């Protein structure tokens, strides 16, 4: 089921949105987050997806709402896809590069040795080109 | 770090 490794990187993604640390994770935390990852949520659209994952309702996201909506890997839109995979693929040209993970990496805040980079690449490729390209990004979260 | 889903 839920590999431990998983709840480990599923951790670290909670962190990379809780930016206090204080354990949970708000709108505001949500709005910089994404407004990083290009997005421009308004307060009202911040507070929907909040709610979407606030299982007690109190308003924030902890890391049981947050790894429960992690387990909702159950889920596969080919334009909420389609979007994801714009935000990595900065140049456009079909193929998220180490590169452009790093990218995307830093604007969220997190540091990673080269090596932590490839290995993500590493895991998603499947083709062995070293790249990412939409097909292999898709089947990474479905 | 390491992985994702399925
Ligand atoms: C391993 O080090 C953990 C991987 C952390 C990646 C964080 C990405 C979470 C933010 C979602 C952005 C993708 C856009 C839908
Ligand atoms: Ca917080
Ligand atoms: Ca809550
Ligand atoms: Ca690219
Ligand atoms: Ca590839």
């Amino acid at each position: 089921q839920l590999t431990e490794e998983q709840i480990a990187e599923f951790k670290e993604a909670f962190s990379l949105f809780d930016k206090d640390g204080d354990g949970t994770i708000t709108t505001k935390e949500l709005g910089t987050v994404m407004r990083s990852l290009g997005q421009n949520p308004t307060e009202a659209e911040l507070q929907d997806m909040i709610n979407e994952v606030d299982a007690d309702g109190n308003g924030t996201i902890d890391f049981p709402e947050f790894l429960t909506m992690m387990a909702r890997k159950m889920k596969d839109s080919e334009e909420e896809i389609r979007e994801a995979f714009r935000v990595f693929d900065k140049d456009g040209n079909g193929y998220i590069s180490a590169a452009e993970l790093r990218h995307v990496m830093t604007n969220l805040g997190e540091k990673l040795t080269d090596e932590e980079v490839d290995e993500m690449i590493r895991e998603a490729d499947i083709d062995g080109d070293g790249q990412v390209n939409y097909e292999e990004f898709v089947q990474m979260m479905t | 770090g390491g992985k994702l889903s399925k």
